[PDB]
């Protein structure tokens, strides 16, 4: 349902990567890095791959898929993610995300399964 | 009685 | 060491914030500004110090409002440190001034007559660095003079050679050939190899527009190059780099030899071929050093020799040897060598003699296309498979390019589509395979198939009378796919509006089935496809009478009559009135079979070459 | 030798199948979750994990089904007691692609969480009722989901309701009650973050094209405000021009004039497009609209001027020979036109009003010289304009029409353009009076909702309100 | 067997072409053997591996082509063992010793630690840790590590049997 | 010919910029930004050459510092790849185990040494002995 969720700092480096579907053309992170990070709408279509994104403090939190999906659902899912880590760290920024690796990966594991948003 | 070596050493013995 | 520089640099680095960095930069700028810009009694030492500071503030990324006159003052000096700081300032910092240029030109011409190798070298390096029109008009004549003279040192020789080269590049309409060429070519006889590697670089660009004036180069170059490659064991100390004899001069000589056809004398072309054979044989010998530097240097000179061999295309022995060596490098552990071999035998494929020898390695090139994890070397592999395409290859090579296209980076998908269309059109032994191949392109790609590609399919279907029915049937089946591309809609709508009679007798291919299949995709597509489909629909009205009364229902439908695209609306109105107002006769006349496409240049190749 | 001497130189300075009957349901679910992640063709293993009595295990196994029918493609579940499993079932089935078994689907809806509600809504939206008199209870017992804290549920509820609202159009005002109930949640959706409010604005544009009544009075709600981001500003502009009325036009143009001073090129271009478009619904403004546009043409900022000329072509189309006097001043901007749409607009208006334009022949000849460097969209319009000019002045335009016909027929690489040129040539050669009848005829005047998402495409997108199809205004065939 | 004649030499044996090219003034010690010329055996390789690990000479040392070369040279000079012996398996990952009894493998260093070794602007530019696998065909930063299992398990042959 | 030479760091700061063409200052800035973006991403699997913007870069990384030589598409790749290392070795012998700091505090001598090793967009002198003796001559000089 949802391809992946990736988080980048303002420089462009990829803080967090998780791919739910292994139909990955692996320049997707590079696509968002070169096309959007380094545009005019939250949803951008890059080679039949839709990209949604949000920006907290200066960090980028983006979701990716090729299927046709509920846009409000995935955007409010990004909002749920941002709220969860704003409760878990108090401030979404480079160091707060960088210092907690497995916590973010295993909390995200419970939130959604194979691109399907679960509930705790 | 030398080892799993290259050619030259094979020349030396064994 | 510079007196006040280290403390300033350390202060800049120790800033935790960039606002404090800017504050310190501004404090030092105000200091140097008040002192230069409001005070004139200064020392030479005290000029080079603050000019170095200004240069540093510039290279940091901050504006410099001043400091140029204080550099042109350092231009004329006795100590060299002041001269060097001034030259570096005026070279890094370039402005649209006039008095400045006058003054630095006076300083340069003063240094050029000082009879000091260091000062002459500074002036020449400056002229070669900035290279403006004014210093070109002021010194382009004296540089050939100081190039050849009994009192000219070697460092000054090579500096003046490269400076004259820069001038010839910047002012070609302002430099003749004159008389110095006879003595400039002689610089290859020099024992010093730096002057030789400068004169070769100068002559290489000179003999691109004046090959004539420097025919004497080839004899000297082949002789010297030979001596280099064959004296290797002891004698050139200062130019043996990791057991490799003067590699950079070797590659420069080999590149110079490519500005000319094969040597016009057997006595020198024999030495050339023997030197090339020696270069090819030295690479098969066990290396004297395990360092990657020795490997890279000797392989650079080898690749340049292979480029020269490709350029000549004279000796087939050298061509076959280079092909075998590139094929060997295709299996090298180093990605650099695989890249360069895929790049070199791609150009080798142009030669008539080596083309089959190059085709030998098609299996390994396909393996590299499917195996390698660097995208640039896979691009070179695609370019090589497309360099070696011929009638015996086209099927397999096109199949592998197709399989590689579906998992390829989107940044290059269009070039692959263009090359596949070009190969399919150029080596089509069976045009059913051509239409199948680029329909495969449209299936996989289609955002990457250009206007020209899907035009060319229609042109070839129109011109080829014996594949029209196949095209109609196949594109009908392709349109019946669950999800079909808009370009497939374009191509199929046209092919059917023209040759859909060739299948209409079949109930599954019946006229009304075709019209419903086309209109099931009419609103999914944008306005140009909809206009093409309106043309197809009036063609269906003429071709099949039974659908007439139904298609007019779509024509005077308020969506078509009141469309806001003027082209769609006018096509709808015109075609509707052809269904009603006009004679049944003249619809058949207006919609008569379309004539064949005139034989024209392939616009796909132009699309490739514009990129 | 010793190490001291040497160190001186060297130094530089399967098990998852056995868990079918496993007691721990957490580890059962973990195993069946990792099964979908391990990629291999090596795979009652999952049948028993679906026979499981723990609903968490069930919902997890249902999604594992999709996980591994993705790598290898080659009903009873929605009857279970857990809304979570009956929602994951519909999610999996919708990804893979009866009225009586959904009797409790709409109650598992109310018992689910927000994501399960979205899933059930997306599943039920694609359903069609057979008998309206007994399936309008679906809309009834689906209305409470309106204005749920999540925006996805309200969007999918609006989707299902919009789809299903085709009942008798004065229904003892059930039709009107649902029409009036749909508006407050859509208007409150603007309170969310920019991304959710932008997808809501895209959907509101879609729905206001479809059923313009729902939000007739909310045009002031959709006004542009500073802190609005650019994409939502464009969407607000579009919906404002949707909902403008015969009395609203004054206020909306007062605001559009101020918008036209902005810095964003996209915004300013859309704003002048809108001040042009206003003339579709209101004619008393038309003339002064034109006046403003002319003054903008005088301001001569190309990006705004060319969009203005496009809209005045559309306004010429809607108001024949009412503003025929401005044509000349428009022709005054000969060489400043560089975008294909603006060039084609000017070419079409000169081809249509060559009766007043004494030098239309020269005006259209000026374009024949860069015919192959123009776009196909411009070439087609130029061919049509020249054939119209020829039919209007057939004793002075023979050279011109023959040149454009030869260009289109002989040198063109485009099959569509070549066929159009052949058609025009053969019609003109066979029957000139009939060619006039065909092409210079009276045309159905342009009239309605300007951005005009296609009649059929809009009904298709109506059933895609939740999906990316709505935000893209293009089908899922254009992108998957 | 024999004791070394043309069969190789500097134009057909790679070690010969590389040994006859080394200068005593370039390395720092004579390139002539002190002990009569002899080949590397199992026992010699094991003893040398333990000698090199136990006293902090080679363990944890970052691999360099210079380093390997002078290790070959020093062992050939002090022991008479011909540099036919310090070869390792190709390919990304751990390099296992082709010579059975040589208990040393080359493991790649993690990218995080490689970058943590190149942090700071005072790092020497031509240090083996500063080369980023320059001397490696696969461009990996390698590190010498001792392994006891290499004395009993001939991992090189087992992985890549083609050489023998 | 060599179109330019850049010495940068992984962070993104330019330790050396020798331009051999006429670039607009904003062209220079965008060039620097995009060469850094394209070279700071690659790893062991990548070649030391990158094709971009109608020319080639031949780059080599030494500890924290990227040495990029941007040349035309018809220049020898291995030749410049080894010219990089030759220049770095003369830098090492001149600065006595050079590090990045040396190229910051002694930045003005780096320009003299690059002008000695490259000039007008081509290679001038490759002999380490000759260039080192020249620099040692200039050091004693007033």
């Amino acid at each position: 349902m949802i391809g992946g969720l990736f988080i980048y700092n303002h420089k462009g480096e990829v803080l967090i990567s998780r791919v739910y579907r292994d139909d990955i053309g692996r320049n997707a992170v590079d696509a968002f890095r070169v096309n959007v990070i380094h545009v005019r709408s939250p949803v951008t279509n890059i080679a039949r791959t839709s990209f949604f994104h949000v920006k907290r403090s200066n960090i980028w939190l983006a979701a990716v898929t090729k299927q046709n999906v509920n846009a409000a659902m995935v955007f409010e899912f990004l909002y749920k993610m941002c709220d969860v880590m704003a409760a878990y760290f108090g401030k979404i920024s480079e160091e707060n995300i960088k210092n907690n690796f497995v916590l973010i990966y295993e909390l995200l594991d419970e939130i959604l399964d194979f691109g399907y948003p679960q509930n705790s | 009685r030398m080892s799993q070596i290259k050619r030259l050493l094979s020349e030396k013995k064994t | 060491g510079m007196r006040g520089l280290a403390v300033f640099i350390s202060d800049i680095r120790n800033c935790k914030s960039k606002e404090a960095e800017i504050k310190r930069i501004n404090k030092e700028l105000a200091n140097i500004r008040s002192k230069f810009k409001g005070d004139k009694a200064l020392d030479g030492y005290s000029k080079k110090k603050y000019v170095c500071k200004l240069l540093f503030i510039f290279l940091l990324g901050h504006d410099i409002d001043f400091g140029h006159m204080e550099a042109v003052n350092l231009l004329s000096s006795n100590r060299y440190t002041e001269k060097q700081i001034g030259y570096l300032f005026i070279s890094v910092l370039v402005n649209s001034n006039s008095e400045l240029i006058r003054l630095i030109n006076n300083a340069i011409k003063n240094d050029l007559a000082s009879r000091n190798p260091t000062f002459m070298g500074l002036a020449l390096h400056c002229i070669a660095n900035v290279g403006s029109r004014e210093m070109a008009e002021a010194f382009a004549g004296e540089i050939p003079k100081i190039l050849v003279a009994g009192d000219t040192m070697d460092s000054v020789k090579q500096s003046a050679a490269l400076c004259l080269l820069r001038l010839y590049r910047t002012s070609p309409d302002l430099v003749p050939m004159g008389d110095w060429t006879s003595r400039v070519v002689h610089l290859l006889n020099d024992q010093h190899l730096g002057v030789v590697t400068a004169a070769t670089s100068l002559i290489t660009t000179l003999a691109q527009k004046n090959p004539e004036e420097f025919k004497t180069s080839v004899s000297l170059a082949v002789s010297r190059l030979s001596r280099i490659v064959t004296s290797a064991s002891t004698d050139l100390q200062d130019y043996t780099y990791y057991f490799v004899p003067a590699p950079w001069l070797s590659v420069k000589l080999l590149r110079l030899l490519q500005c000319y056809p094969p040597p016009e004398d057997p006595a020198v072309r024999g030495r050339l071929t023997e030197c090339l054979e020696t270069i090819l044989n030295k690479a098969q010998e066990p290396p004297k050093s395990k360092k990657v530097q020795h490997s890279n240097a000797k392989n650079a000179v080898l690749f340049e020799a292979i480029s020269l061999i490709i350029h000549h295309d004279s000796e087939p022995n050298l061509l076959v040897r280079a092909c075998n060596q590139l094929g060997q490098f295709l299996q090298h552990r180093e990605t650099n060598l695989r890249y360069l071999a895929l790049e070199s035998m791609c150009t080798l494929a142009s030669s008539e003699f080596s083309h089959e020898a190059v085709k030998t390695h098609i299996e390994t090139v396909i393996n590299a296309l499917k195996t390698e994890r660097d995208v640039s070397v896979r691009q070179r592999a695609v370019d090589l498979l497309y360099a070696m395409c011929d009638r015996s290859n086209a099927q397999q090579i096109v199949a592998e390019m197709l399989s590689y296209l579906e998992t390829a980076d989107y940044s290059i998908r269009e070039e692959i589509v263009l090359k596949v269309a070009i190969l399919a059109e150029k080596y089509a032994v069976d045009y059913t395979w051509y239409v199948d191949t680029i329909l495969n392109l449209i299936r996989i790609a289609g955002d990457y198939v250009s206007e020209e590609v899907w035009y060319r399919v229609i042109q070839i279907v129109i011109n080829r009378d014996d594949v029209q029915g196949y095209a109609a049937k196949t594109v009908f089946e392709a349109l019946q796919a669950p999800a079909c591309h808009e370009n497939l809609v374009k191509v199929g709508g046209y092919i059917l509006g023209e040759f859909g009679n060739l299948i209409a007798g079949d109930p599954r291919s019946s006229p009304l089935i075709q019209f419903n299949l086309l209109h099931s995709k009419f609103h999914l597509c944008s306005v140009p496809t909809r206009a093409l489909l309106l043309s197809t629909y009036i063609k269906f009205v003429n071709l099949f009478p039974e659908v007439k009364a139904t298609i007019q229902d779509v024509l005077r439908s308020d969506s078509q009559l009141k469309n806001a695209d003027v082209e769609l609306q006018q096509r709808a109105v015109e075609y509707l009135r052809l269904s009603t107002v006009a004679s049944t006769d003249i619809l058949a006349t207006v919609l008569e079979e379309m004539p064949p496409f005139p034989e024209r240049e392939s616009s796909i190749l132009a699309k490739l070459k514009k990129k | 030798g010793e190490i001291s001497e040497l160190k001186a130189e060297l130094n530089n300075e399967n098990s998852f199948v056995k868990d079918c009957e496993d007691p721990n349901p957490l580890i059962r679910a973990l195993a069946v979750r990792t099964m979908g992640c391990i990629r291999v063709d090596k795979i009652e293993p999952l049948r028993k994990c679906l026979k499981d009595e723990d609903p968490y295990v069930r919902k997890t196994a249902a999604v594992c089904v999709a996980k591994l029918h993705d790598i290898n493609a080659q009903r009873d579940l929605i009857a279970d007691s857990n809304p979570m499993v009956v929602a994951n079932a519909v999610a999996a089935l919708s990804e893979i692609s009866n009225p009586q078994n959904i009797n409790k689907l709409l109650t598992a809806l109310n018992e689910c969480t927000e994501w399960g509600q979205i899933f059930i809504l997306d599943c039920l939206s694609n359903y069609n009722p057979k008998d309206d008199r007994e399936a309008q209870s679906i809309c009834e017992r689906v209305t409470p989901r309106l204005s749920h804290a999540n925006s996805a549920v309200v969007l999918s509820a609006v989707k299902v309701l919009m789809k299903f609202l085709e009942l008798l159009p004065k229904d003892s005002d059930y039709y009107n009650m649902l029409l009036k109930k749909l508006a407050p949640p859509l208007v409150t959706l603007l309170s969310g973050e920019p991304e959710v409010q932008y997808v809501a604005l895209r959907n509101i544009n879609l729905i206001v094209q479809k059923r313009p009544e729902i939000l007739k009075q909310e045009i002031k709600v959709f006004f542009v405000k500073y802190n609005d981001p650019i994409y939502v500003k464009l969407e607000k502009l579009d919906i404002m021009i949707r909902l403008a009325s015969q009395a609203n036009i004054a206020q909306v143009l007062a605001e559009l004039k101020e918008y036209a001073t902005e810095v964003d090129v996209d915004f300013v271009r859309k704003a002048v497009r809108a001040i042009g478009r206003c003339a579709i619904k209101v004619e008393q403004s038309a003339e002064r609209c034109v006046s403003t546009l002319l003054d903008l043409i005088q301001t001569k900022v190309n990006y705004v001027v060319q969009e203005a000329i496009v809209v005045i072509r559309d306004i010429f189309r809607k108001h024949p020979n009412k503003y025929e006097s401005i044509i000349a001043t428009l022709c005054g901007n000969l060489d400043s036109l560089d975008e294909p749409d603006a060039r084609a607009a000017m070419i079409w208006i000169v081809g249509e009003y060559a009766e007043r334009i004494d030098n239309a022949d020269e005006l259209l000849e000026s374009f024949l010289e860069g015919f192959h460097d123009e776009s196909t969209q411009v070439q087609l319009t130029l061919l049509t304009a020249i054939v119209k000019l020829f039919l209007k002045k057939p004793s002075e335009t023979q050279e011109l029409v023959q040149q454009v016909l030869s260009l289109a027929t002989q040198d063109s690489d485009n099959p569509d353009l070549r066929d159009r040129g052949y058609i025009y040539w053969r019609l003109l050669s066979t029957d000139p009076v009939t060619a006039k009848e065909v092409v210079l005829s009276e045309k159905p005047l342009i009239s309605e909702e300007t951005d005009l998402i296609e009649p059929t495409l809009l009904d298709e997108l109506i059933c895609h309100i939740g999906s990316l199809a709505s935000v893209y205004h293009k089908p899922p065939n254009a992108f998957v | 067997s024999r004791d070394l004649e043309k069969h190789n030499t500097a134009a057909n044996n790679a070690a010969c072409a590389w040994l006859e090219a080394q200068e005593e003034e370039e390395v720092g010690f004579p390139v002539t053997p002190q002990v009569p010329l002899r080949p590397m055996t199992y026992k010699a390789a094991v003893d040398l591996s333990h000698f090199l690990k136990e006293k902090g000479g080679l363990e944890g040392l970052i691999h360099s082509q210079r380093r390997q070369d002078i290790l070959d040279l020093w062992i050939y000079h002090t022991q008479g063992y011909f540099p036919d012996w310090q070869n390792y398996t190709p390919g990304p990952g751990v390099r296992y010793p082709l010579t059975f009894g040589w208990c040393y493998k080359l493991v790649p260093v993690e990218p995080d630690k490689v970058e943590e070794a190149n942090k700071g602007e005072n790092t020497s530019l031509l240090h083996p840790v500063s080369l980023h696998g320059m001397d490696d065909p696969e461009r990996e930063v390698l590190e010498w590590r001792f392994d006891s299992r290499l004395a009993f398990h001939h991992v090189a042959r087992e992985l890549h049997p083609e050489y023998f | 010919m060599i179109r330019f030479i850049l010495i940068q760091n992984r962070a993104g700061k330019t330790r050396l910029a020798k331009w051999y063409m006429q670039f607009d200052d904003d062209e220079k800035q965008k060039l620097i930004e995009e060469v850094h973006a394209v070279v700071t991403v690659r790893d062991a699997r990548h070649t030391n050459f990158v094709e971009f913007r109608n020319f080639k870069i031949i780059y080599r990384r030494y500890a924290g510092l990227y040495f990029c030589i941007c040349v035309d598409v018809n220049d020898n790749n291995l030749a410049y790849l080894e010219a990089i290392h030759n220049f770095v070795e003369v830098l090492n012998e001149y600065f006595h185990n050079v590090c990045e700091l040396d190229l910051v505090f002694n930045f003005y001598k780096v320009y003299t040494v690059v002008d000695e090793m490259f000039l007008a967009g081509e290679i001038r002198e490759t002999s380490q002995t000759k260039v080192l003796k020249q620099l040692l001559m200039l050091q004693s000089l007033e």
